[PDB]
């Protein structure tokens, strides 16, 4: 089998750190395995290669500033290269445009366009392993580009499809992606597998680390991902497509802004949403319920701190179409469950109904999909709507 | 004609109950969802806006099979809570733009509803998902909804 | 017309002082110059990622050592790119593979074989200057690879050859190059030019500042070379092809072996001379004067380092082919006159051994060119030697 | 032939004056060449080995139009300053290396040496040069010479 390993800055932050990499890669070729590692710069480099050019310039020139920023993966991928072969495993390291990540033309939100396996089938049919600046790639040109953040992840994935890899493997501090937030629950546990819908319906698992259109890439092509604990504590989470619910999500950063009497009339929906999307307001939700007497309301919800603009710009339609008012509400938080196999069971929304009125919480919105039912509650309810539904889907351990 | 996003969904299999004037109080959707779940039919749409002066409507939606015994089972429990009525509804359709991405929901909404109003189709029900946009519209419709939505978006 | 232009790490060490040089660009180019410019790594980058290999090995891999070390001039390439264009003046960056130098692959020492004309013409038409990176190619298969010590001024001259530039300006500390060494001869002067032959044949005059392969590589392609002081105090010197003479060498650090009464006939010359060849010593000077008797003197010169080693080969070799005796002495120094002309005129070597014997020094060897009379005389006596000959020949001036 | 070097060159018109046995004292040099210098002759090579009992031998190379002339001067001299003798020779070819690189005369001549002696070209004197090492040969082996030399190294 074929495997794509991405590490991370941290991972490779320092030379003891590239040679703990060696390792581990070692572990894996040992196992019959070819491996295809992408390595992102050292700690540092990245920032301080950029903050190099600001002192150049305020808007540094985004075609010049990518041959500067590419070059911290070269290091790297030499370095391991070197550990890799000084540990007895052969290896081969590959520029951009060696491989040929041919990209956009976009300069430092490049992305990527196509994929050559020629070059590092040929490698790995030799036996070794290939060693990928993360990162980078190059327009039809041959003008050097970078991806934007999360570039490496996006590389990693982006090889794991051209190669057809059997699944590729993301190192991070966090040993998976667990059943909610094990600040909030500390009896959370990790998962074993979830499918890319299920990840990208827990948003708030999304973070940093890992990039949201990474898990967005792989589902487009099929690639099983693992997120890993760096050092192999565990398993990991297999985040492929194929428990009642697999788990629990929340924001806490959310305002709600309802217009009421709304006319029943096509367009109407249009005027309500289109000027909030032209102010480049963030909109999560969007609930609207059965019109009665050819009137109905219209609620969204919006991040706390575009609230109040999102609140007069609402105010503005409601006087403009004729509603009865527009109203917002910044006192509440969004508590969801999510898990496949809401579709074929009856009965999971009576239960997490129920588990919210035995807590005497009231339920002010309700939305959903075939895989997630989402409420609105009062803000103070956060945590304990999430233990609560957290026991009462037995998820505990 | 530009946006992007993995595809258009629908299904034409789904039945609307709604129980308006129902009581806004902790408690309640499980009363109405309880019994429903007791019998066993599936339910696949949930939709529930804001109260106002203390009362709240409730929709859902299941499979076009359940439609008459979920109304039954919801006109009881309509008159035993003190709810305004029960109704439904058989004619209508979901549709839905899926692989959204969740920090453009403003945008591909704002073009959904664009491409429905074109055509001069009404909205009834909105719902959100981080990945999915769904709508639900009069059934006869659907083939019409579904070309503007075409035309609308880029597939990916 | 084009010039083309390198910078060394001193001259590239911080942003500021990259900051200057564009300045000096900015100068030529708006005089109408098309402007190619070589640039090295800032300064301690280079032994920065050396050592970081080392760390890792020994031995660290030449091919992959070639890939982290050759980021070091990427980086450099970019930022001056950008401080033209922040001057207003259009830059295009250039890695080795891009212009496409083409090498060979001995990964850490490698020669240039090709350049590609085709894309930096287009670049200079277009009327950008090229700033390319010097000090790396790419061998046939795609490797990348590293010059060696002394590498962008081989990078500069061979840009300035396959593009048949005007000239190639070398940008450094010294302000030219004198008639003598300054610190020997207070009087020594700037040189206005001075041919490749000249200038090889005054090796001392050659310092890592400018590496000895980059004047030869300059004298192959007649690429008119000129070495200046970073700031453009002067006209600096130009060395190109075509004053009684030119300049005064000399050598301290050489020793003089010499076999007595070895047989007049064919292939001593190669005993006496091969098993030096065969051990790795460097020669200098050979000198043999017309046999007597059927026996002559064979002489040659070795740097102190290697005396004793070749003194003991040589009495061995006396022994082998019956000589009568092998000496050595390590108390010589060897001065030199050079100058084109002295081929057109009668009696230059006598004012030489003229001004020698105005000061009681004793000329124990004589050697020459057409260019070049080199006298070996005792140590003690070196720097009076060139001092004599300096003003004898009027280079005080 | 594995060395690279510039070229091969020769050249014919040359004439070898030697005075031997000369005093090994400052300013015998110029006694030699003084003279010749005023005659206005032109002097190409000048070759001097270390001192041996207080002696040397100084040899120096002319145009063959300048022999006769420099020939007489040259014995004047060894008649004035109590040399042993002065003689010439105009029956001789300077044959030279150039392009060496200084890095490697070692190399370079060990080869040149060997390829002149592989044919039985005996070689009368040597002297070298930052990037030249020459050879003086009787003349009547230039042309076997030079083809040798050419069949040992690689030009450029
Ligand atoms: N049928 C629901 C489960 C809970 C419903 C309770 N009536 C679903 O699939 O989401
Ligand atoms: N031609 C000069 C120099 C000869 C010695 C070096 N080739 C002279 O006759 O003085
Ligand atoms: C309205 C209904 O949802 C009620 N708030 C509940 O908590 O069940
Ligand atoms: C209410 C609003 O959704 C309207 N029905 C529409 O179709 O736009
Ligand atoms: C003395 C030495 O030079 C000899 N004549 C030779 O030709 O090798
Ligand atoms: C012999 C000759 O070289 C003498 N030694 C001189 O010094 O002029």
């Amino acid at each position: 089998a074929l495997i794509v390993q991405k590490f991370g800055g941290t991972s490779v932050g320092t030379v003891e750190r590239i040679e703990q990499v060696a390792e581990k890669v070692k572990k894996f070729r040992e196992a019959g395995d070819d491996v295809v590692v992408v390595v992102s710069a050292m700690s540092g480099e990245t920032n301080r290669l950029i903050g190099l050019a600001n002192q150049i310039m305020e808007q540094p020139v985004p075609r010049e500033l990518d041959v500067m920023v590419s070059t911290g993966e070269q290091v790297t991928i030499a370095l391991l290269s070197m550990a890799l072969i000084k540990r007895g495993v052969p290896a081969v390291s590959y520029t951009g445009n060696q491989v040929r990540i041919l990209t956009d033309s976009a300069h430092t939100k490049a992305r990527i366009l196509h994929i050559d396996d020629t070059h590092i089938r040929a490698d790995l049919k030799a036996g070794r392993v290939v060693v990928v600046a993360g990162f980078q790639g190059v327009d039809g040109n041959g003008n050097i580009t970078t991806l934007g953040r999360g570039g490496s992840d996006t590389t990693g994935v982006a090889l794991a499809a051209a190669l057809k890899a059997d699944e590729c493997q993301i190192y991070t501090d966090v040993d998976g992606v667990y059943t909610t937030d094990p600040r909030v629950v500390p009896q959370a546990r990790r998962l074993d597998k979830i499918t890319f819908e299920e990840m990208l319906e827990m948003a708030s698992l999304g973070s940093k680390v890992l990039q949201i259109r990474a898990v967005e890439f792989a589902g487009k092509y099929n690639v099983p991902l693992r997120v890993l604990h760096s050092f192999q504590e565990g398993p990991g989470t297999l985040i492929t497509i194929d428990p009642i619910i697999s788990g629990i999500a929340f924001n806490r950063d959310e305002a709600k802004l309802t217009i009421r009497g709304v006319p029943d009339t096509p367009g109407v929906a249009f005027k309500i949403l289109g000027p909030i999307s032209a102010a480049n307001v963030e909109v999560d939700m969007i609930v609207q319920n059965v019109a009665h007497d050819n009137t109905t309301d219209f609620t969204f919800t919006v991040h706390r701190n575009d609230y109040l603009n999102a609140l007069e710009i609402l105010k503005q339609t409601a006087a403009n179409i004729g509603a009865r008012e527009a109203i917002g509400d910044t006192n509440i938080a969004k508590v969801s469950i999510v898990g496949v196999g809401m579709r074929s069971h009856a009965g999971v929304a009576s239960r997490m109904f129920e588990a919210l009125a035995k807590e005497s919480i009231n339920i002010q919105m309700i939305s959903t999909s075939e895989i997630k039912v989402s409420v609105v509650i009062e803000e103070k309810y956060l945590e304990l709507a999430v233990r609560a539904l957290h026991t009462a889907f037995e998820l505990d351990a | 004609e530009q946006p992007i996003i993995s595809g258009i969904a629908f299904n034409r299999d789904e039945a609307k109950l709604t129980i308006r004037g129902v009581p806004d109080t902790p408690g309640v959707a499980f009363k109405i969802l309880g019994p429903i779940s007791a019998a066993n039919v599936e339910v696949d749409m949930i939709v529930q806006n804001v109260a106002h002066d203390n009362t709240t409507d409730f929709t859902f939606t299941v499979h076009r099979n359940d439609y008459l015994n979920a109304l039954e089972i919801l006109k009881q429990t309509a008159a035993n809570i003190g709810a305004r009525e029960a109704i439904g509804d058989t004619n209508i359709a979901k549709v839905s733009i899926v692989g959204v991405g969740m920090r453009s929901h403003a945008g591909v909404a704002s073009r959904m509803f664009e491409a429905l109003a074109k055509e001069s189709i009404n909205i009834q029900m909105i719902s959100t998902s981080e990945i999915k946009v769904s709508v639900v519209i009069e059934e006869k419709y659907l083939e019409l909804a579904v070309r503007a939505l075409h035309t609308a978006f880029e597939l990916d």
